[PDB]
């Protein structure tokens, strides 16, 4: 049940305002198992409703004044399935996985204008890739960044 | 399974990742009691056998009808893969489901290693199935001579009575094979034995073959 996860979401929002990417780091095993477990499939969609946001909120306030983008674009480019590797039951969702590649082109999207000439190079280079690695989607962001690039 | 896919495939950082990640894969196995072992060693992979069998895997796991993973790297023509089942303490003489030996399989493919391998740490030369046949009715069925050569290597019999009543050199004399009945003859074969259809090898042989059949008796 999300009960277990919904106190962490909103106490994890609060407690987490302004520590370094070291305590995201300790909070890997902390969601690791957060992913793996609830096999419910209606109930657990606030859980990653909610986990999603307290982690790409960290992602938002450590790319708030300074970025270097280098750990930042290893951290998701490295780590893609390491949740999906265990569990054997794939619950099919496709629900949260909408969410999160629009809020990821949203998060890219504020911040695609004019910050650094550098990581953006390696991030669409890698998203590009991961519409090859994809295979399955509503086929709308995967246009939306090849478009937003190739009009650059 | 997913292991089934990894073992067969041969995924090294992917068996290796997902092992170290989830010890009890490695013991999981399918719907037909077939666990990574059976398929790394039905695909003739080498190191993840090594890595399965290092870990310490019963190497005496059977599946539904019994099939041990020495009867699949004696028939696999691998040798490497009866090395280490061999050198996990793999049994010899483990019954099948249609209770044959791995003599038998390895005697199939014509892998002149694997029998040593297997005959040297104890198998039994004369090892009958449910039928009453042992590897030479087989590898005379087909035409393995040197495979019947280092069977009396070992020190083998050749007048095994098949379910039907028929020595090694029935068959050998119904495969047509004339070096293979007179080698099994002039190394102790019987002519004299009959079969429940009351024949005799010379008369099973076609062409006047009988004739030097037990000329070379006599002679």
């Amino acid at each position: 049940m999300a009960d277990g996860g919904s106190e962490r979401a909103d106490g994890r929002i609060v407690k987490m305002e302004v520590d370094y990417s070291a305590t995201v780091d300790q909070r890997l095993p902390e969601c690791a198992k957060l992913a793996k477990e609830g096999r419910l499939q209606e109930v657990i969609e606030t859980l990653l409703s909610l986990e999603k946001q307290t982690r790409t909120a960290s992602d938002m306030v450590s790319t708030s004044r300074i970025l270097v983008a280098v750990v930042k674009m290893c951290y998701e480019a490295k780590e893609w399935d390491l949740l999906n590797e265990n569990i054997m039951l794939l619950s099919k969702r496709r629900s949260q996985l909408k969410q999160a590649v629009a809020k990821m082109v949203q998060q890219c999207c504020t911040y695609v204008e004019e910050i650094t000439d550098l990581p953006i190079k390696l991030r669409l280079i890698d998203t590009l890739r991961m519409v090859t690695e994809g295979k399955i989607y509503v086929e709308i962001e995967r246009a939306r960044l090849t478009k937003t690039l190739a009009t650059i | 399974l997913m292991v089934c896919n990894l073992a067969y495939s041969g995924k090294l950082e992917e068996l290796k990742e997902s092992i170290l990640a989830d010890k009890s894969l490695a013991t999981r196995t399918d719907q037909d009691s077939r666990t990574a072992l059976h398929w790394a060693c039905s695909a003739g992979h080498t190191e993840i056998v090594e890595f399965l069998l290092q870990l310490g895997v019963p190497v005496n796991d059977k599946d539904d009808a019994g099939w041990s993973p020495l009867h699949i790297a004696a028939s696999a023509g691998r040798d490497e893969i009866v090395k280490a089942l061999l050198g996990k303490g793999a049994q010899v003489n483990a019954v099948n489901q249609n209770g044959c030996t791995p003599l038998h399989y390895a005697a199939s493919k014509n892998r002149h290693e694997i029998a040593v391998m297997l005959l040297e740490g104890g198998a039994n030369p004369d090892a009958k199935d449910h039928y009453e046949a042992t590897a030479m009715h087989r590898a005379a069925a087909k035409g393995n001579l040197k495979m019947i050569h280092i069977l009396l290597y070992y020190k083998a019999s050749t007048n095994i009575q098949d379910t039907e009543g028929n020595t090694p050199l029935h068959l050998a004399c119904d495969e047509e094979r004339v070096e293979e009945a007179k080698l099994l003859v002039s190394q102790g074969a019987s002519i004299y034995i009959e079969n429940k259809e009351e024949k005799t090898p010379l008369q099973v042989a076609k062409g006047g073959l009988g004739l030097i059949l037990k000329r070379m008796v006599e002679g």
